[PDB]
């Protein structure tokens, strides 16, 4: 239960994550995301884990205010989908 | 009955447990060509004549027809 439940956040919040900071983007760089650490989901994948633990490293996190809405919401899913089964 | 089958439970049957196992296997696909299109080394930057992006490899257009149309069928 642990497991999927972490799984489901985990890809939910990364997917959320990654398309929200990109809102934000500026026009000008060819590249989708320049400024932004969640350059593709994997990294959202990361983020995911160490923002749902509570762990909170600071090697990535949102730099947009959607982004910062995301990584609320990402931290408080995290603390009761955690709290659930253990 | 028999077409309800592909719709109940996986244990109800063997057919439903093939289909679901299938399905599984399908969205599972579904999802990593996702994951892997948002990616940057499935997406070089190309030259179009005048603008300039970055395009997605053909592999990832086709798993995703692949796997609409198989969830189109069922
Ligand atoms: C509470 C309700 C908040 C609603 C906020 C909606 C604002 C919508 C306004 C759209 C345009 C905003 C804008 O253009 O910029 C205004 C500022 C600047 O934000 P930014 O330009 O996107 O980047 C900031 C990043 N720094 C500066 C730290 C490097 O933007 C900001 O500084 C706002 C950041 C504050 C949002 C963080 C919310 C945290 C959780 C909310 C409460 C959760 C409760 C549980």
């Amino acid at each position: 239960l642990l497991i999927i439940f972490l799984a489901l956040g985990v890809l939910i919040f990364a997917t959320m994550i990654y398309y929200a900071e990109r809102i934000g983007a500026q026009p000008n760089d060819p590249s989708a995301s320049e400024h932004t650490h969640f350059k593709n989901i994997p990294i959202g994948f990361w983020w995911a884990v160490v923002t749902m633990t509570t762990l909170g490293y600071g090697d990535m996190y949102p730099q947009t205010w959607s982004g910062m809405l995301v990584g609320a919401l990402c931290a408080l899913a995290g603390v009761l989908t955690i709290a659930m089964p253990v | 009955p028999r077409i309800w089958a592909l719709f109940e439970d996986p244990y109800s049957s063997r057919y439903a447990r093939y289909v679901a196992f299938a399905s599984l296997f399908f969205i599972l696909v579904s999802i990593t060509t996702f994951c892997l299109e948002t990616h940057e080394r499935f997406n070089p930057i190309v030259n179009k004549t005048y603008y300039r992006e970055a395009e997605t490899e053909a592999f990832l257009t086709y798993i995703e027809g692949v796997c609409v149309v198989w969830f189109t069928f069922e």
